[PDB]
């Protein structure tokens, strides 16, 4: 949809650097050279793919002291980013937040070997959805008969 | 040896684990047909029993997909490749076989007038295929649990081969615990029909 | 004459770690309560809009 | 009303499409789309006899 | 080392249950999509 | 003689003459019950639980109908064709106007029990349900002249499909 | 429509009432022992 | 150079300045217990709300001169706002035609395209588009998540670390590959070795837990009295007990009493053992003395701090002390 999209896109205004030792040019494109790829899909169906619009320097990118242009209010500029351990659960989310195939999660539960104590919570919220996709799948059939893939598909 | 007289079947030590009846499994010695076996010794699934292979042989695991798994055939494995063969010989014998009948059928419903008993399948197993089993294992279908088989043409019914878990026997047979014995009821007049 | 006959049992008759998957799509009787399911009347589940909104 | 050749083919297309025992024949009757979505199981006519329709 | 035919071999005369039309949802799940048995014409099994 | 020097098992070709072999009517009779199950590798396949003789035109009309009810980018239908073909109205007085040329040309398969026909095979991590599957095949099954039931991935457990 | 006229001990009968279990118990007695006193009682 | 605040995760909510006027406009004029007729939702700019088809029409379908609301909107939205901040208005029309509307922060999809500088159509899920779009890092989502609170009366809860997994997932669903995950290496730093980077996370990532739990427990102690009640876990019951325990509820009763953390009212030996004599006839749990049940038949949803506070025998000594006073 067109509405609900930003028209003016402010640019990353670096507030203060996160380091005293300049990351010399030589290594910049030596580590960014590693980021132009990012995995996708988490199982045997692991798919290392490409990322368009790669930023140029990631020592400075987001780790600290850069601004993000979600400028909303009148007196609130592009907020600065505090260091990592200043945000709650970040290196804990790194374990939890990701595309989780249930194939990859139920072997972790039936072996009770969770990398994280919240993957027990990203599991329920994932099954509690798929049950809802059924309790809605059926509270509709109490109206009519809805038949999957019975209408034409494609062009 | 001659081009005319060739061994109708030859001895074979399987390296891989073939599903088919002529197939074997890891390391057992089997006399399988010549034409089949000859496209195994080229294929690598089998090797003629040289004195060396009679102790060990490098069988195959689908895990790494190469001939790494050493399966040594001591007297203990030779008590394992016997019960595991003797088992899946009953399997591949009833599954390959198609046991026939001759029965009387008057009336219209193409209904065998004296329908079949689980006695009368173990009887045509031992008669034709010499497969000696317990007729307590033969489970009939749902259509013929009530009245016996009862109808001409092709019927099948399940034979339960129980003791297959310590033989480590799966994926080399179609169903570890069952087999479809396949009847057929070729109606005949009082001349050739019984009962 | 050859007679083929089963070997003697050394382990459990019905395979457990060797069982082939059931073969019919395992949509259990409880994910789509199609039939054969019996529940106590006190413990009726999932009426979040009908009669679990006012649970007892 | 298209005789849905077996009984089992009957499907309730609309919210108002329900089942009815129209004289021993399970049929689907809808107030809306009155004959458009109507279905009637295949069975003997409501008043048959033993020599005419067996 | 005992196999009891009776555990796994079940010969039960099961009642072929009607597709319940009296309830709407269980009529739709029960709709085993093999009602297209209409291709059962005893057609020519060895010719065309 | 009879089958040898096959044309890759579609039909057998006379050894001393490139003509088709012109078999007997009840050759390759489907009236067995096939013992060997099919190890389908698609996500779902359409096996034939009964037996019959099915044309290629009846099998191609079914594909054109299955290919409508199927999500395009995700699943790619897979139709098997390695099976053997068989002739039709072949004999000479048994043809119309001595045109044995235009009657035999049709090629129909003699399918036994439990041969797989199609495959809703996967090209992604996208998944299917039996309800999502039978819904696809319910279009084509109405053309394939014999009885067929869809089976999920892997070895058909013919205890249940029957 | 059998099992209505005849019992369940019809069609569901493994008429092999010979040796589904006894053969096992035969190999059981084989295991334990027989000795002097086991003959002395027979004495 | 200058780290603004060195604390193991104290930057959780906004600045009290911006969080002062955060809820001055994002407030819910309380539901009048009327019967809503329409729950409309719009995108509207900072204060550029018109009487046109976007707003004035749906009122005019009902005969309301929406030339007024737009002013009552701009009576609250024209100041305070950076230019061109498309807000969401939740207009709610009651059976008396009197509306009540909550203004809300922009949709997080609007936030996400800003924080990455991409216009409409540039972003997409990889399975439709084939490429991860603009990068991000978890450090950024934590600030999109601070202007996105479900309850703009209670900005605190759900917590931040639990609603960032929300904005992260919405991002990934748009192709926004963030760096901390999705990639082989995290954000490279000129500070220290990857090990000297991972050894400084293994402490931080766990210091947060005693921070995160305490905030999860302090919220528990304020939850409705029914939310702290006992709900035994069902992971132990195997699916034949779990089904044979649904036909007769008696088992799910005797279970509850059997495995119930010790309280002043459940220190009845006969009561707790009356159950223990019911299960044994049912062949249920028989080798598990009461203790190893409570540690497995506990409400798993309890924060680990209070997961213990109720655990026998931690609640055995003071058990008979706390009672309904009078
Ligand atoms: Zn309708």
């Amino acid at each position: 949809k067109r509405s609900g999209k930003p028209s003016d896109l402010p640019d990353y205004k670096q507030v203060y650097l996160p380091y005293d030792t300049a990351p010399t040019k030589t290594e910049l494109d030596r580590e960014r050279r590693k980021f132009m790829h990012a995995y996708s899909g988490r199982m045997e169906h692991r798919k290392m793919v490409e990322v368009k619009d790669v930023p140029q320097n990631m020592y400075t990118y987001g780790k600290e002291g850069m601004s993000i242009p979600i400028s909303i209010f009148k007196d609130q500029a592009d907020p600065v980013i505090g260091p990592e351990w200043t945000y709650p659960g970040i290196f804990e989310n790194k374990i939890v937040a990701q595309h989780w195939y249930m194939e990859e999660l139920f072997d972790r539960e039936k072996s009770n070997t969770f990398e994280s104590p919240w993957q027990r919570q990203v599991l329920d919220n994932q099954v509690k959805r798929r049950l809802g996709k059924v309790a809605w799948r059926m509270s509709m059939l109490n109206i009519k008969t809805i038949d999957i893939f019975h209408k034409e598909r494609g062009a | 040896m001659a081009p005319e007289l060739q061994l109708e079947y030859i001895p074979i030590i399987f390296t891989r684990t073939i599903l088919g009846p002529q197939g074997g499994f890891a390391g057992e010695e089997r006399l399988i047909k010549r034409e089949v076996a000859q496209k195994y010794m080229s294929e690598g699934n089998a090797v003629t029993p040289s004195a060396e292979f009679h102790q060990g042989v490098w069988c195959y695991n689908p895990d790494s997909e190469q001939y790494d798994r050493f399966v040594e055939r001591n007297a203990e494995f030779l008590d394992f490749a016997a019960r595991k063969r003797q088992w899946l010989d009953v399997y591949w014998r009833v599954n390959t076989g198609y046991l026939l009948f001759g029965r009387q059928s008057w009336g219209q419903g193409w209904l065998l007038n004296c329908p079949l008993r689980k006695k009368d399948i173990a009887q045509k197993l031992w008669e034709q295929y010499k497969v000696r089993v317990d007729p307590r294992l033969i489970e009939f279908r749902e259509k013929d649990r009530r009245t016996g088989i009862q109808d001409l043409g092709h019927n099948w019914c399940w034979l339960y081969l129980p003791g297959a878990e310590e033989l480590a026997i799966d994926r080399e047979v179609y169903d570890n615990k069952r087999v479809k014995v396949r009847m057929h009821i070729r109606k005949m007049s009082s001349y050739g029909a019984l009962y | 004459e050859r007679y083929y006959a089963l070997p003697h049992l050394r382990g459990p008759s019905m395979p457990v770690q060797l069982a082939q998957p059931s073969g019919k799509y395992p949509s259990g009787k409880f994910t789509q309560m199609m039939e054969d399911v019996a529940i106590h009347p006190l413990q009726k589940p999932d009426a979040r809009y009908k009669h679990n909104m006012y649970p007892a | 009303h298209p005789g849905l050749v077996p009984r089992d083919k009957l499907k309730l297309h609309c919210e108002f499409c329900r089942f009815h025992w129209v004289q021993d024949t399970l049929v689907v009757r809808c107030a809306a789309h009155p004959k458009e979505h109507n279905q009637r199981e295949i069975w003997l006519e409501p008043t048959w006899t033993w020599g005419k329709q067996q | 080392a005992t196999y009891d035919p009776a555990a796994f071999v079940s010969d039960d005369i099961k009642k072929d249950v009607r597709r319940p039309f009296w309830s709407r949802r269980r009529w739709a799940l029960s709709d085993n999509f093999m009602v297209p048995m209409s291709p059962k014409p005893k057609n020519t099994i060895k010719d065309e | 003689l009879r089958p040898s020097s096959l044309l890759r098992a579609y039909h057998y070709v006379h050894p001393k003459t490139g003509r088709p072999i012109r078999q007997y009517r009840k050759y390759g009779d489907p009236r067995f019950i096939n013992n060997e199950v099919a190890l389908i590798k698609g996500l779902f396949a359409l096996i034939t639980t009964d037996f019959g003789m099915v044309t290629q035109s009846q099998l191609e009309n079914a594909r054109l109908a299955i290919l409508r009810r199927m999500p395009r980018g995700s699943f790619a239908l897979t139709m098997h064709t390695d099976y053997e073909e068989f002739p039709v109205v072949q004999k000479s007085p048994e043809s119309r106007m001595g045109a044995g040329k235009s009657n035999i040309h049709h090629f129909a398969y003699k399918f036994t029990t439990g041969v797989p026909l199609f495959e809703i095979t996967a090209l992604s991590s996208r998944r299917l349900n039996q309800a999502e599957a039978e819904g696809i095949f319910l279009a084509g099954r109405s053309f394939i002249p014999l009885q067929t039931a869809v089976v999920p991935r892997g070895r058909v457990d013919e205890y249940h499909v029957f | 429509n059998l099992n209505k006229r005849y019992g369940a001990p019809y069609v569901a009968k493994g008429y092999a009432s010979l040796d589904p279990r006894c053969s096992l118990d035969a190999y059981s007695s084989f295991q334990q022992t027989v000795t002097s006193a086991d003959m002395k009682k027979a004495l | 150079p200058k780290t603004v605040n060195i604390e193991p995760g104290s930057n959780r909510f906004l600045d009290p300045n911006v969080e002062a006027k955060a809820k001055d406009i994002f407030a819910v004029p309380e539901f009048p217990n009327k019967a809503v007729l329409h729950n409309w939702r719009f995108f509207i700019k900072a204060g550029k709300a018109a009487t046109g088809p976007p707003v004035g029409q749906e009122f005019s379908k009902l005969g309301l001169k929406a030339m007024d609301f737009a002013k009552a909107f701009n009576d609250r939205t024209k100041p305070h706002f950076k230019d061109d901040i498309e807000l969401i208005v939740r207009i709610q029309v009651y059976f008396d035609k009197s509306y009540i509307f909550r203004i809300e922060p922009p949709p997080t999809a609007w936030f996400l395209l800003r924080a990455i500088r991409k216009k409409r159509g540039e972003t997409g899920p990889v399975v439709l588009r084939g490429n991860y779009c603009a990068y991000l890092t978890l450090e950024m989502c934590y600030e999109i998540a601070k202007m996105k609170q479900m309850s703009w009366g209670k900005v605190e809860y759900p917590p931040i670390e639990v609603r960032v997994r929300r904005v992260v997932g919405q991002a990934r669903r748009m192709g926004i590959a963030i760096i901390g995950i999705d990639t082989v290496h995290s954000s490279p730093v000129k500070g220290m070795t990857e090990k000297q980077y991972l050894e400084e996370s293994e402490k931080h990532r766990k210091v947060h837990m005693i921070q995160y739990e305490a905030l999860k427990a302090k919220e528990l102690e304020s939850a409705p009295l029914i939310e702290r009640l006992h709900r035994p876990n069902m992971a132990p019951l195997t699916n034949t007990q779990l089904e044979e325990g649904l036909k007769d509820a008696n088992l799910l009763n005797a279970l509850w009493k059997s495995s119930h953390p010790k309280s002043l009212f459940t220190q009845d030996t006969r009561d707790r053992e009356m159950a223990r004599r019911y299960l044994n006839t049912r062949g249920w749990f028989k080798e598990m003395t009461p203790e190893e049940m409570r540690v497995v038949f506990l409400n798993y949803r309890l924060p680990k701090q209070e997961d213990h506070q109720r655990q026998l025998n931690m609640t055995n000594g003071q058990a008979q002390s706390q009672a309904y006073w009078s």
